[PDB]
């Protein structure tokens, strides 16, 4: 007999069960300046 | 002596099955966020610097 690997929930399923992920929220939020803003440009009148 | 007899054996019902587990994955959909970054900057201009 061969026993195949079986599991009710994977690690990914358990980690995805969470409603909010701090790492992903931070990663998306901290790209705001790089996406919607021009960090490099300096304006001097 | 009266020799023992073998049991008839369990009667198996062949069939097709689907096994469901409790759902833990959140329901996901696509949303769109509309907003406005309002930035008011107060600058004091010194003799040489700002």
């Amino acid at each position: 007999h061969e026993f195949v690997p079986l599991e009710v929930y994977t690690r990914h399923e358990i980690k995805d069960s969470g409603l909010l992920d701090y790492t992903e929220v931070q990663r998306r939020n901290q790209l705001h300046d790089l996406r919607f803003a021009d960090i490099d440009t300096v304006i001097r009148a | 002596r009266r020799c023992p007899t073998r049991p008839e054996g369990q009667n198996y019902t062949e069939g097709i099955a689907v096994v469901f587990k409790e759902n833990i994955a959140p329901y996901k959909f696509k949303a769109t966020m509309y907003y406005k970054d309002v930035t008011v900057s107060q600058v004091w201009f010194g003799h040489r610097y700002s």
